[PDB]
C-alpha cells in the first residue's frame, strides 16, 4: 500500500525498486507476531516428555 | 553507440557496462532490448535500442569535453533551474552546477565522467576534482 | 512493479552461541524484485535484501 502510493510522489523514469521497497512493515509484522501472540508459547521443557 | 561490451552513460543512473543485445519480443515484435550493468546496486536495466537515443543515453565523452567541464570549472528561480540543469545531458551544463544534496550529486558523477572519458583510477580521483576547485 | 524468486541463504550464527549471547535465530531473505516502465519498456531488475 506504501509502495503504490508513494510511486505517484516519485517521479517518473528515474527510480529503482531499490528505491520503491520498504520491509520495515514486514519485518515489524513478523517481530510482532513472535512477540505478543498466545500461539507463540514460551517453551515449556520439564522434561524431554 | 549501442553494442556488444560498450561503455554507455545512462543521464541519471550513471555509466553502465552493456554485455549483450536480446531481441526480447513485445507480442511478436523483436524489440532489440540492451542490456545496462550499472554497477551502483546493480539494477540490471533492459533498453530497447531504439529508445535509448529517445530517452538520451549517450556514449562517454573525450578529453575536449574533459577540458570543457574544464574552462567552465575556471570562472566561477536560480536554484530549481541549476537541479534541472543536471538533467539536460550536456556535459558543459553539469559542471555549471559544481561551480545541499544536490551539490553532492554534480561532484560525484562528474569524477565518473573524469575517470571514465580519461580512464584515470576513479573516486580517488575525486581528488583531482579538488586541485581544479580553485582551477 | 514485479515481484518474484524468493530465495535463503544459510545462517548467521550457530545455534547455542545464539542462544547464550540473547539474540534471534535468523537467515537474511532475497528476491527478485523487477520495476519495468512500460510507457516504453524499460525494466530495472535488482536483488533486494
Amino acid at each position: 500500500r506504501v509502495v503504490r502510493e508513494r510511486m505517484t510522489t516519485q517521479d517518473v523514469e528515474a527510480i529503482t525498486p531499490q528505491t520503491l521497497i520498504n520491509i520495515r512493515p514486514v519485518v515489524a509484522a513478523i517481530k510482532e507476531f513472535f512477540g505478543t501472540s498466545q500461539l507463540s508459547q514460551f517453551m515449556d521443557q520439564n522434561n524431554p516428555l | 553507440i549501442f553494442k556488444v561490451g560498450d561503455t554507455v552513460v545512462y543521464p541519471h543512473h550513471g555509466a553502465a557496462l552493456v554485455e549483450a543485445i536480446e531481441t526480447r519480443t513485445i507480442k511478436g515484435e523483436q524489440k532489440e532490448y540492451l542490456v545496462l550493468k550499472v554497477a551502483q546496486g546493480d539494477l540490471t536495466v533492459r533498453v530497447p535500442a531504439e529508445n535509448a537515443e529517445y530517452v538520451g543515453v549517450r556514449d562517454v565523452v573525450g578529453q575536449e569535453g574533459l577540458d570543457k567541464v574544464f574552462q567552465v570549472l575556471r570562472a566561477p528561480r536560480r536554484y530549481k533551474a541549476n537541479l534541472e540543469k543536471l538533467a539536460s545531458g550536456d556535459v558543459n551544463k553539469v559542471a555549471e552546477v559544481v561551480r545541499k544534496r544536490m551539490l553532492a550529486k554534480a561532484r560525484q558523477i562528474l569524477v565518473g565522467e573524469l575517470a571514465l572519458a580519461e580512464s584515470t583510477d576513479d573516486a580517488k580521483a575525486e581528488t583531482i576534482l579538488d586541485e581544479v576547485l580553485a582551477a | 512493479l514485479s515481484f518474484s524468486d524468493p530465495r535463503f541463504d544459510d545462517v548467521k550464527a550457530p545455534v547455542d552461541e545464539c542462544k547464550d549471547k540473547d539474540m534471534t535465530y535468523a537467515a537474511p531473505l532475497f528476491v527478485t524484485a523487477e520495476f519495468i516502465n512500460n510507457n516504453t519498456g524499460e525494466i530495472k531488475s535488482q536483488t533486494v535484501f
